[PDB]
RNA sequence: GGUCCGGCCGGGAACUCAAAGGAGACUGCCAGUGAUAAACUGGAGGAAGGUGGGGAUGACGUCAAGUCAUCAUGGCCCUUACGACCAGGGCUACACACGUGCUACAAUGGCGCAUACAAAGAGAAGCGACCUCGCGAGAGCAAGCGGACCUCAUAAAGUGCGUCGUAGUCCGGAUUGGAGUCUGCAACUCGACUCCAUGAAGUCGGAAUCGCUAGUAAUCGUGGAUCAGAAUGCCACGGUG
RNA sequence: CGAAGAACCUUACCUGGUCUUGACAUCCACGGAAGUUUUCAGAGAUGAGAAUGUGCCUUCGGGAACCGUGAGACAGGUGC
């Protein structure tokens, strides 16, 4: 699982819209239960692996996933340098 | 109960189940993504589920509407 | 002409002016009595400009910002203070004789680690 | 009420910048606006220098990162120009977005 | 309304005797006193069934006690076994909600001891 | 310690001008709150006048004489085993310690609502049966004796 | 100054605010203290007082303690391997405790209708009002809002008028009858919350593990990240007290 | 506890399905234009088909974006 997916997000990532969120803008009003067409979700449904909002991502600046802070950009056990470059602009002397 | 606001199913498996229910006199089926809700038409004959332990068969009899296989896959010795 | 006051405390955020004479204590719109009626410390507000003869002399007129009454009751009183310090010079006597002139500032020197007091250095009669 | 949003990393770069403005934007309309400041940004900065791991070599400088509002009450170009001429005192980001 | 049951409010006045009812929305209770509309005061008897026959053809298909008591159970049959959808474990004679509910069954079922 | 800063200042109540009457209330708050503890206190000074239809507010100190004490005992064992040994409470803590002894019989003391178990054991007090009267003569009845063994 | 009753929009610079450059409190002068040393007390005068407070730096010396799970690297690893691809699942049982953390034992309580005031925060892998359909978890319409404009607090206390009458309830959510949902391959033998029926221990427990001295523990709330996400962990400042 | 989400989860582990230059990344050898859309299989990895496409320098040389198969060198992990 270290570099892992990423060759099989790379391949499908970018096309999220025509897989549903541009492809959605006639037959996905009346398919809502808002608007009851039955027929009609189920027949969209089929892409599975692009389904989209699904991306596993790529942390970058860590060869793997070490986990990944979504508030900063970076894994979960990266932290240390932003004291000694300034990349977290609030990292000072600990509130403990 | 988080099936939330209609039906699904086990897709692999009642893809595949034509055939036993095809003439239903036939011997039993299995599945092990045990997630596994089926449908009323395998009625009058046998799944069976992966419990995970072993195997274990459940017999879709007369009335069968309401939960997943799960209730019937011994999983651990419950003590 | 007219005299002015500022206050923070607990954590009020308010004002008053003073005005020539007939004695009166409003806030904004209402009375004394109908913004603090039954809190106990409404007593302090004026009781500086009492002794001094307001009725026919001085006249006031409080406006907020966060209300928050049982701070205001004493925020009132260093915006006052200020009020007075240029109508008489006199009264910093009083006003200092009374303790009306003081305002929020005194830690005695706390728990930073765990120690209850922690400035009081290590000491003896003789090591 | 349109607010151009001056800034530089000194003090000193800010301030001939917004005192070009509060004269020239002015000439024949609003009465503009200009030393009114924002949340500056006066902390401290470090980076490491360490020429090998050894004691710290973290040189902790200041800094002033000071910003203000100009605010222009109507877009009137007979008195504005001079701010939109302006455009070659590059070192002010004067984000003038709204 | 003459109204199905097995117990009857005695003495308590309106906004208790409607809710010592065995059966009959407490939260409902509030708007209902209005609906009808009657005192808060009233000890049941002076209604005279006929100062609450005046809501009559709404309480003639509303759930009061018998049917919460006892006939609801024929309500469950149609989602009761294994499938899909609600479940078996209604059948099967168990506690429906907790956590592992299945596992709370002693008491219930057969076991008792631990 | 060598410093004299120690003890609490505060001002007196809104009513009659005593630090007694407002500190008396700042012990039996059991949860802050304050201000309506101080107009429930103040209802019990007017519950007490309901017993004669005057200035009853004048025997509050004739209650509170049967209660402040002369002794407190604190932690002793200075002659190798427990030695007490008083020693008396100053001028100051008197009045002070009552009220600690007024408030732990209130607490749970019975009476129809907060303030008429206030006024009904500052009554008991006035006349010597005062749960807090007990409290105080119970530490009579133990250290103020024990003088004559220090 | 106009009011068509909203700082509404005219209209001007007292002060909060926002805030940059910065600035002012010293035994300063008054009494007592003693050696007119010492310094310790009250006070002129004050926004602090004898570090005025709160953060902070945290030298050698630091337990032969760590960060040995980003450290930075010298001595040394396994390498048919401790190397890298990918679908399943099961950790929670239950006798045992024992505690950490939760509470329930009713009037210095709440319960029902009605009334007076703060904000600490986080915020385009964003946060979203008014406004439509509502028993409500939860649907929809969408102004807006990038850093006092949008929004999430309309803290809980308290106060005025009613109702129980000390009563296992009216309060106990232990929980179990049915009903529903926001996502998901995914929660069921695995959750997380909602609507109505309810109601397991309940009535003040002993011994003996340390909380907590001050603006500090009872008391009185709101936020945040990890992360396709539900921590009771912890973490930080406000305030009746 | 690390775990701030031990039911896709940064995988322990119980396994089964692939491998041991492996997922990722080079230096030369012969060659390629890069991708969009469904249908049937499969638990995932991966398998069997059907259609639609053809870019920039332009010495027509050498290649780019960018995909290949074949060489010799050759890849890694919280192990305290």
């Amino acid at each position: 699982a270290k570099q892992s997916m990423k060759a099989r997000e790379v391949k499908r990532v970018a096309l999220a819209d025509k897989y549903f969120a541009k492809r959605a803008e006639l037959k996905a009003i009346i398919s809502d239960v808002n608007d009851r067409w039955n027929a009609v979700l189920k027949l969209q449904t089929l892409p599975r692996d692009s389904s989209p909002s699904r991306q596993r991502n790529r942390c970058r600046q860590t060869g793997r996933p070490h986990g990944f802070l979504r508030k900063f950009g970076l894994s979960r056990i990266k932290v240390r340098e932003a004291a000694m470059r300034g990349e977290i602009p609030g990292l000072k002397k600990a509130s403990w | 109960r988080s099936l939330k606001k209609g039906p699904f199913i086990d897709l692999h498996l009642l893809k595949k189940v034509e055939k036993a229910v095809e003439s239903g006199d036939k011997k039993p089926l299995r599945t092990w993504s045990r997630r596994s809700t089926i449908f009323p038409n395998m009625i009058g004959l046998t799944i069976a589920v992966h419990n995970g332990r072993q195997h274990v068969p459940v017999f879709v009899t007369d009335e069968m509407v309401g939960h997943k296989l799960g209730e019937f896959a011994p999983t651990r010795t419950y003590r | 002409n007219q005299y002015y006051g500022t206050g923070r405390r607990k954590s009020s955020a308010a004002r008053v002016f003073i005005k020539p004479g007939n004695g009166k204590i409003v806030i904004n719109q209402r009375s004394l009595e109908q913004y603090f009626g039954r809190e106990t410390a409404r007593m302090v507000v004026r009781q500086p400009l009492e002794l001094v003869d307001m009725v026919e002399k001085l006249d006031l007129y409080i406006t907020v910002k966060g209300g928050g009454i049982s701070g205001q009751a004493g925020a009132i009183r260093h915006g006052i203070t200020r009020a007075l310090m240029e109508y008489d010079e006199s009264l910093r006597s009083e006003l200092r004789k009374a303790g009306f002139v003081t305002r929020d500032a005194r830690q005695v020197e706390r728990k930073k680690v765990g120690l209850r007091k922690a400035r009081r250095r290590p000491q003896f009669s003789k090591r | 009420r349109i607010r151009i949003r001056l800034k530089a990393f000194d003090h000193r770069l800010i301030d001939q910048a917004t005192a070009e403005i509060v004269e020239t934007a002015k000439r024949t309309g609003a009465q503009v606006r200009g030393p009114i400041p924002l949340p500056t940004r006066k902390e401290r900065f470090t980076v490491l220098i360490s020429p090998h791991v050894n004691k710290d070599a973290r040189d902790q400088y200041e800094i002033r990162t000071h910003l203000r509002l100009v605010d222009i009450v109507e877009p009137t170009e007979k008195t504005v120009d001079a701010l939109m001429r302006l455009d070659l005192a590059a070192g002010v980001d004067v984000q003038i977005s709204l | 309304a003459r109204i199905a049951g097995i117990n009857i409010p005695d003495h308590k006045h309106a906004v208790i005797a409607l809710t010592s009812i065995y059966g009959v929305g407490k939260t409902r209770s509030k708007a209902i006193l209005a609906a009808a509309g009657i005192a808060e005061d009233v000890k049941i008897s002076e209604l005279s069934e006929g100062q609450i026959d005046t809501l009559r053809d709404e309480v003639a298909k509303f759930v009061v006690e018998g049917d919460l008591r006892r006939e609801i159970s024929m309500s469950i049959k149609r989602l009761m076994d294994l499938g899909c959808y609600r479940g078996l474990r209604h059948r099967r004679g168990l506690p429906v909600r907790g956590q592992r509910t299945k596992t709370n069954a002693r008491t219930r079922k057969g076991p008792r001891k631990p | 310690r060598r410093r004299v800063i120690g003890q609490r200042k505060i001002l007196p109540d809104p009513k009659f001008g005593s630090e007694l009457l407002a500190k008396f209330v700042n012990i039996l708050m059991v949860d802050g709150k304050k201000s309506t503890a101080e107009s429930i206190v103040y209802s019990a000074l007017e519950t007490l006048a309901q017993r004669s239809g005057k200035s009853e507010l004048e025997a509050f100190e004739v209650a509170l004489e049967n209660v402040r004490p002369t002794v407190e005992v604190k932690s002793r064992r200075v002659g190798g085993s427990t030695y007490q040994v008083p020693v008396e409470v100053r001028p100051v803590r008197r009045n002070a310690l009552a009220m600690r002894w007024i408030v732990e019989a209130a607490r749970k003391r019975g009476d129809k609502s907060m303030a008429l178990r206030l006024a009904n054991e500052l009554s008991d007090a006035a006349e010597n049966k005062g749960t807090a009267v007990k409290k105080r003569e119970d530490v009579h009845r133990m250290a103020e004796a024990n003088k004559a063994f220090a």
